[PDB]
């Protein structure tokens, strides 16, 4: 139960797991690899369970008319609209947006948004072509082929190799890091939102779209909590913050991620009742159990799982970060899943 | 064979081994045949990791150096390894500039490659000019001032102010101003205007470099907050 | 009338109107054509693998043997297009949630009449079947143009109870304080959601927030941690105001269970008043006698 | 004269350098000088470090090699290239079992000293076992057989079993029943038997020894709970 360090000179890109810069030289814990700094050690304890300034790292009117959309099959219903395969040059997923009659202070709040969501262009992320006021309101987006990951893990709950899973995780991260990247909230991460393109791809959709969802009564937009809580953030249950949809809250939500494709299962599978979780979980009292995990997963992966779930959402880590984090072990994880060895000794002092 | 080469230099940089991949870049630029944008990224990375190896090794012995504080023979070793490694630090920058402007400088089609290569020569000069005390770094100093400063007049001309190679320009001739000059508030200028400039064109972020992009800016705010102080 | 239905089907069945809007499930008033009645169709939409799904099917099928006139009468239920279909008998007067907003408020001597029909609801679902309503409240208390007022939406598959909590996510809660931490004291929480809905219908407000609106977190909250609501002093028979004072006790023990409610001073009463429910009812809605 | 060198091979491990170590301790066991505690124990980090790069490096290109089968020969290159790893792999951990028949073994006067030099010994025909297949495999296995067969034997008569080289030598010699031989529930009870004796004689430590006793001993039910499922 105790840390042992080793002077090490890290030779990738890494971040500090107390001051989260750029890390070139300091220490590592050869138990999990909870990494950090020499100059804040002073400041940080052990967690398992003047200086030379950094230089340059290594390099590696959008408005559908009528008589265009042949609205198809309804598909189904979510926590603002209903989905329908439409015909738009090609398959597209039209989006009755539960919002009718938005006034012309949330339409002009929403063809705004509309603006930055139709200027995404990522491999990770669902292509947003636009949206349709003849017919009310419906959000025209890629149409996915395949099916959804809650679809793949709780329906026929065919579960992957390490390998594959932590790539889902991996490009989950890459879409999610661009949209922060664009200073964009995604209020909805969850694995009803993943779609695998033909197998391989991961696309993240019901991304942004906050004027669309809490229905406004004027020139006001009161986040009426709705839809699903089992990604929501505690600090998001509570609706008290006046703005509870930050990054962190989508960082929490993709933590609840991570834990459905870790253990193939929802959070908390011991309770018969959705309001007990809300209270719970927004008082913080409630966390997802971290003793339902697979008997090989690694304490520098299953970590940051834990990090993403910490209840003070100033603790959770960033997307830069996570996607650092992901990618480090996905290079250690065939060579680590072999049975362990003798550790060098102690070798440190502070 | 040209991809033999690439793919041999590829596969050592996966293993980790920066000796064998060193070798096999300087046999790939020996032949004297003109990179593409891929072929480039991987000589920077060998001659940065192997350069970076021995500037951790050289910090480390100049901090026990200057930690011991007594009269022995301890401090005559240390030295004697300090001067080691520092000739060894000396052989591989001259073995790149030597194998830089023989083969790729002088043949740049590409404005964007000679910005490039600028910024490396300018980098390893200054990598020469923080450990060589003496006459010697009055040389390196205005040579690597020349470089940058020509890498400088290209990045302003013809590069974005949202392209990772300005950016990265930006940041090595910042620090190189805080650092081997000690005029700060020409580089805290520097900084703040390069800074301001890439707030310009934000919306203009494709997915080619977001990271990049971010990466060094939340690294020139870092040096900012810090210089600042 | 039921064994005049056999095996329910999706295209046995034609479209009339609809009953109102859900949080998670949709109710139709549709024609069973092969036996010629107007059944009350509920249509809940759960993304479950088949094996839960099945076991929902099988533990509804207990709903064929809940027949008493505390109630609502159940015809089948069966899977089709992605959908769980409850068919049950329809009542035409709604629930005491749609009779409310009608009435304005519910007279005393109307809710003493609803308070047997309930406890004697509860009753009969936890002597005959041994199973804990877990959802009274003012919507799930159903009345007809007859003057029946029945129970309906009792939690007699424990797999449908999970499957929901899961899926949807509720505005308006009448669960007991003792639940929301995670204490199960049988149907104590079942008389804690009777006391809440007496209170809100009689008041004419929500019985959550007292003037003398909250997010769902604000108003669990409030229920643990704040003393249970109560009826307007003066307006109220104290026998009333006591009964509803013994509903809303937060202490799961101390608080009334159905043997002592049945016998409290307020039930007596009502079961001796006569009240014409079926003739009020009717004049509130609109119908005609 | 000892004391300097003992002091620049100290200044190597400071400074990450391992191969200017692992000279710097093979030349001063090379005159056969009373080896103490700290001198063999600088020794055991630097030929671990040297040969545990290398191997990690091996285990990589291993695995890039059968990645995908259904392929050119870029296999052809990669499996030379491995021998090449082989050819700087196998010969530097001779340059050890030499140094062991040279000086450790005959010039060891304590059995504390024996038991460790011999789990060393074993530990390098273990490294040795993983590369090497066919007949060699068989000739390399067996050297370790013997090994640790005459270290246990001292580990059990003459320390105690809460002892940290006589819990490494049980946790080497079970990795060595797991991985080579293949015998999991031998490697199993073998574990349960030196857990079960140290739980069963505990709080009999030295103040420094609540460190290094209690990091094996979670590594070996690190390796009981992963070997259980
Ligand atoms: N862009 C799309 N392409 C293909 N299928 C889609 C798309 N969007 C939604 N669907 C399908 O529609 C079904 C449910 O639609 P949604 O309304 O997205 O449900 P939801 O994700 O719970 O709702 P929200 O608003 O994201 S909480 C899913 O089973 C999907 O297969
Ligand atoms: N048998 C019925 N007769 C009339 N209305 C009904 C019947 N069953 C359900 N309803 C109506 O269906 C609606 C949906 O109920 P439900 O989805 O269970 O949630 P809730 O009762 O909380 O609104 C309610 O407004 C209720 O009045
Ligand atoms: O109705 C329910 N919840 O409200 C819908 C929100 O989707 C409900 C909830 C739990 C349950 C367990 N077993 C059946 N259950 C329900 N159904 C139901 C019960 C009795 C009758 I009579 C008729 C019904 F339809
Ligand atoms: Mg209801
Ligand atoms: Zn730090
Ligand atoms: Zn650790």
């Amino acid at each position: 139960t105790t840390h042992n360090f080793v002077r090490k000179t890290f030779f990738t890109l890494a971040f500090c797991d107390f001051c989260r810069k750029l890390l070139f030289q300091g220490f590592r814990c050869q138990t999990c690899g909870y990494k950090f700094h020499q100059r804040c050690s002073t400041e940080v304890p052990l967690m398992c369970v003047r200086d030379r300034s950094s230089s340059a790292p290594n390099v590696h009117d959008w408005e559908i008319p009528d008589g265009q959309i042949t609205v198809g099959q309804r598909i189904g219903s979510g926590s603002f609209g209903t989905v329908y395969k439409g015909k738009w040059h090609g398959d597209v997923a039209v989006k009755m947006l539960n919002v009718t009659a938005p006034t012309p202070q949330q339409l002009q709040a929403f063809k705004n948004e509309v603006g930055v969501l139709r200027k995404t262009r990522h491999v990770n992320i669902l292509l947003f072509m636009g949206y349709s006021t003849k017919p009310q309101l419906a959000i025209v987006t890629q149409w996915c082929e395949g099916s959804s990951l809650y679809h793949h893990l709780h329906i026929i709950e065919t579960k992957f190799e390490m390998i594959k899973l932590i790539d889902i995780a991996r490009q989950t991260a890459q879409g999610m890091d661009y949209l922060h990247a664009k200073s964009i909230i995604h209020r909805d991460l969850k694995s009803n939102n993943i779609f695998l393109h033909e197998d391989l791809t991961v696309k993240i959709g019901d991304f942004g779209l906050a004027t669309v969802k809490s229905r406004w009564s004027g020139s006001h937009q009161f986040e009426q909590l709705s839809g699903s809580i089992l990604w929501m953030a505690p600090e998001v249950i509570r609706m008290q913050d006046k703005n509870p949809y930050s990054f962190q809250s989508d960082v929490y939500a993709f933590g609840i991620v991570l834990y459905e494709l870790m253990t193939g299962q929802l959070p908390y599978s011991n309770i018969n009742n959705r309001d007990q979780i809300i209270f719970m979980v927004g008082r913080g009292y409630l966390s997802p159990d971290l003793s339902k995990v697979r008997s090989n997963c690694p304490k520098a992966m299953k970590r940051l799982m834990a990090e993403c779930l910490k209840k003070k959402r100033d603790e959770r880590p960033l997307f830069p970060q996570i996607l650092a984090s992901i990618e480090l072990l996905a290079r250690s994880l065939p060579k680590i899943h072999r049975s362990a060895s003798e550790p060098s000794l102690n070798r440190a002092g502070f | 064979d040209k991809e033999e080469l690439v793919q041999r230099a590829k596969l050592a940089e996966q293993a980790e081994r920066y000796d064998d991949m060193a070798a096999a870049m300087k046999e790939v630029t020996e032949t004297g045949v003109e990179l593409s944008n891929e072929e480039r990224n991987l000589l920077s990375v060998a001659y940065k990791n192997v350069v970076g190896a021995r500037r951790s090794s050289w910090r480390v012995i100049s901090s026990i150096e200057q930690k011991t504080e007594g009269s022995e023979r301890k401090q005559q070793m240390a030295k004697e390894y300090r001067v080691k490694v520092e000739k060894e630090l000396r052989e591989i920058c001259y073995d790149v500039l030597g194998l830089l402007d023989k083969h790729l400088i002088p043949k740049a089609s590409n404005p964007e490659s000679k910005v490039f290569y600028l910024k490396m020569k300018g980098d390893y000069y200054r990598y020469l000019a923080e450990v060589a005390t003496g006459e010697t770094r009055n040389s390196v100093v205005e040579d690597s001032q020349k470089a940058y400063q020509d890498a400088f007049e290209i990045s302003k001309a013809k590069m974005q102010p949202t392209h990772p190679i300005r950016l990265g320009l930006a940041l090595n001739f910042s620090v190189f101003y805080y650092e081997i000059l000690n005029s700060p508030d020409k580089a805290c200028q520097l900084a703040k205007q390069a800074f301001d400039d890439a707030i310009a064109e934000l919306d203009t972020l494709n997915e080619d470099s977001y990271k990049d992009s971010t990466l060094i800016m939340q690294l020139l705010r870092d040096n900012l907050t810090l210089w600042t102080s | 009338q039921k064994q005049k239905v056999g095996e329910l089907k999706d295209d046995d069945f034609e479209k009339i109107s609809e009953l109102g809007a859900g949080n998670g499930g949709v109710v139709f008033k549709v024609s069973h054509k092969p036996s010629g009645l107007v059944m009350a169709r509920k249509l809940i939409h759960l993304e479950i693998k088949p094996a839960i799904r099945n076991q929902i099917i099988r533990e509804l099928q207990v709903l064929h043997e809940c027949n008493s006139p505390y109630i609502v009468g159940f015809y089948g239920a069966f899977y089709s297009d992605g959908e769980i279909s409850i068919c049950m008998e329809h009542m035409d007067g709604g629930s005491l949630d749609q009779v409310l907003k009608k009435a304005g408020r519910i007279p005393e001597q109307i809710l003493g009449k609803v308070s047997i029909a309930v406890i004697k609801g509860l009753t009969y679902l936890r002597e005959k079947h041994k199973i804990m309503h877990r959802d009274v409240k003012p919507s799930n208390i159903l009345v007809n143009s007859r003057g029946e007022i029945k129970l309906c939406d009792f939690g007699v598959s424990g797999q449908l109870i999970d499957a929901m909590a899961n899926a949807f996510v509720g505005t308006r809660s009448y669960m007991s304080p003792e639940r929301l931490q995670g204490t199960h004291y049988s149907v104590q929480s079942d008389i804690w959601s009777m006391g809440l809905s007496l209170v809100e219908m009689a008041v004419g407000r929500y019985p959550i927030p007292p003037p003398d609106p909250m997010a769902i977190f604000e108003l669990l909250d409030y229920i643990v941690n704040e003393p249970p609501p109560k009826l307007p002093s003066g307006v109220f028979s104290l026998e009333f105001q006591d009964f509803v004072n013994k509903c809303l006790i937060k202490n799961p023990a101390e608080r009334a269970d159905l043997k002592q409610l049945m016998v409290h001073a307020f039930i007596k009463r009502s079961d001796a008043e006569e009240v014409d429910f079926a003739g009020w009812l009717c004049s509130t809605i609109g119908l005609n006698q």
